RNA sequence: UGUACAACGGGGUAUUGUAAGCAGUAGAGUAGCCUUGUUGUUACGAUCUGCUGAGAUUAAGCCUUUGUUGUCUGAUUUGU
RNA sequence: CUGAUAACCGCAGCAGGUCUCCAAGGUGAACAGCCUCUAGUUGAUAGAAUAAUGUAGAUAAGGGAAGUCGGCAAAAUAGAU
RNA sequence: GCAGAUCUUGGUGGUAGUAGCAAAUAUUCAAAUGAGAACUUUGAAGACUGAAGUGGGGAAAGGUUCCACGUCAACAGCAGU
RNA sequence: UAGCGGUUCUGACGUGCAAAUCGAUCGUCGAAUUUGGGUAUAGGGGCGAAAGACUAAUCGAACCAUCUAGUAGCUGGUUCC
């Protein structure tokens, strides 16, 4: 049929944005019946439009390459690009070291 | 650099809907119309510009009050009403 | 626009209400030559000059 | 004169899409799996299963496999009949390695 | 309807270069332990060795094949 | 309501032009460059072959500017200590 | 009175169904609508913009494009429901 | 970098994506910086870190209308036997 309108007041009712609903199509022309906001809430409710969770993003190998920096490694002259005072600079070392023995 | 791309920068008016003529021909900055001439006593015209005149002289609007002269000196400007005869 | 005087959208109403096609019966009437709106406006191809 | 007989198959893909930009290894894989179908089936009409169209596209446009265990079934239609009276219908067998198997008729039973 | 032809598979040839997985008083050290040693073990450990001249790919313009599965009369046109 | 490779201007649904606020993880000095999440798209005539000559990228043994008006175009160097 | 004024206005030609419709990495399978689906809609993929966005709003400018129903002769330089 | 500019390839495009864009390469990037909105300056007049440059695709001098059917020793045409 058409079903343009139907995702767009699924994504906006459920609170997820567009690329995440699901319109299965066993149910399609009941869900073409549906042409308001209240009719998608009954039918988000039965399980007929559902969220679609999240595509996941694992920062699992950022927790193991910063726990091999925690112990010293990825630090040679050549995991290196900027400078000594770019990194940490002199200043901050300073003020560091500074207010310390203040 | 003279042709498209500073077109491309054009969003703007000079011009606003003038009150006495309604044309888009009021300047902004100047606060004068520049096609009948608010805010003077007059309307510009032109015996070089014989179109414009044509375009904006008696008899081309809806004649308010004008219409109603010639019929009315047609019976020598009479005041009253008329009488019933008859039928 | 989107945030407006009160003439131009006095304007833009009667553009609005201007923006229609002949009622059908004007074609069906007695000595009726006008087969068409002639004077109608579309916003893509001429823009109203206010 | 039922010829319904289903039948499983390699294809080999590799000396199919050889050469072949690699914006175009997978489209030209359906393209070339319907034509599959058409020389050994005979039948004009093919209905590739989306299950194979995953199977094609695991590694992106250009990552085809070499070798594809197809299940090719053919079957009559039905519901204002095309031009053909039988169709093909390419589903996946999804095995461990597609090397090293050959051709094996399906029985139905 | 044929030592035909094809899709596969196998083999040769070729290219790269030793796969996955398992194991190992191999392993710089460092922790935890105990009879605290005269290889004292357990765990972490890029890598290394054995299986592995393996594994992968091999025709799209490589070679061969009795193995497996199939295909083999549609339209059109023509004469002194 | 758009606020722009379709809502403005450029004769048009024109790879141009036009003012700004928000703005995540990694590598990295970096609001660079590449990859991802929330969000948005998947729109830009398609199919088959893939020869001349092109446009855009590339690689060339030995020599090395001998080419040309001229090492112009390309290559090399390139970060950090 | 008309063959010609790079004559004026209107129409029509050959060229010629040719030049071409090639920037912005990208499409594919199934189902449904429908007379008819490379282009519509949904599901499954594959990707892209990569948060100085092809993301959320607004200033200017446009002016009813906003949203729904029905619809496809015209426009959308192919098609189209 | 963003921004602003526009140096070379005398590259692409050159009946173009564009009446001056595209791609690489490049100048500058914290101030004689860039930009919006308001306002001021108008044609032999403005404004000019000056190129006779810019003054709305026009500029050693704007655009519009009128005198104007300007003038022409110079081109072209000038209709039946």
């Amino acid at each position: 049929a058409n079903l343009r309108t139907q995702k767009r007041l699924a994504a906006s009712v459920v609170g997820v944005g567009k690329r995440k609903v699901w319109l299965d199509p066993n149910e399609t022309s009941e869900i073409a019946q549906a042409n308001s906001r209240n009719a998608i809430r009954k039918l988000v409710k039965n399980g007929t439009i559902v969220k679609k969770a999240v595509t996941v993003h694992s920062k699992s190998r950022t927790r193991a390459h910063a726990q091999s920096k925690r112990e010293g490694r990825h630090s040679g002259y050549g995991k290196r690009k900027g400078t000594r005072e770019a990194r940490l600079p002199s200043q901050v070392v300073w003020i560091r070291r500074l207010r310390v023995l203040r | 650099g003279k042709g498209t791309p500073s077109f491309g920068k054009r969003h703007n008016k000079s011009h606003t809907l003038c009150n006495r003529c309604g044309r888009r021909s009021f300047h902004v900055q100047k606060k004068t119309c520049s096609s009948c001439g608010y805010p003077a006593a007059k309307t510009r015209s032109y015996n070089w510009g014989a179109k414009a005149k044509r375009r904006h002289t008696t008899g081309t609007g809806r004649m308010r009050y004008l219409k109603h002269v010639s019929r009315r000196f047609k019976n020598g400007f009479q005041t009253g009403s008329a009488s019933k005869a008859s039928a | 626009a989107a945030q407006k005087s009160f003439r131009i959208k006095q304007k833009m109403a009667k553009a609005k209400k201007q923006n229609r096609p002949l009622p059908q019966w004007i074609r069906l009437r007695t000595n009726n030559t006008i087969r068409y709106n002639a004077k109608r406006r579309n916003w893509r191809r001429t823009k109203m000059n206010i | 004169l039922k010829d319904v007989v289903t039948r499983e198959y390699t294809i080999n893909l590799h000396k199919r899409l050889h050469g072949v930009s690699f914006k175009k290894r997978a489209p030209r894989a359906v393209k070339e799996i319907k034509k599959f179908a058409k020389l050994h089936m005979g039948t004009d009409d093919v209905r590739l299963a989306p299950e194979l169209n995953q199977a094609i596209w695991k590694r992106g446009v250009k990552g085809v496999e070499y070798r594809l265990r197809l299940r090719i079934s053919r079957k009559r239609n039905e519901e204002e009949d095309a031009k053909n009276p039988l169709f093909s219908y390419v589903e996946p067998v999804l095995v461990a390695s597609a090397k090293g198997l050959q051709t094996v008729v399906v029985e139905e039973d």
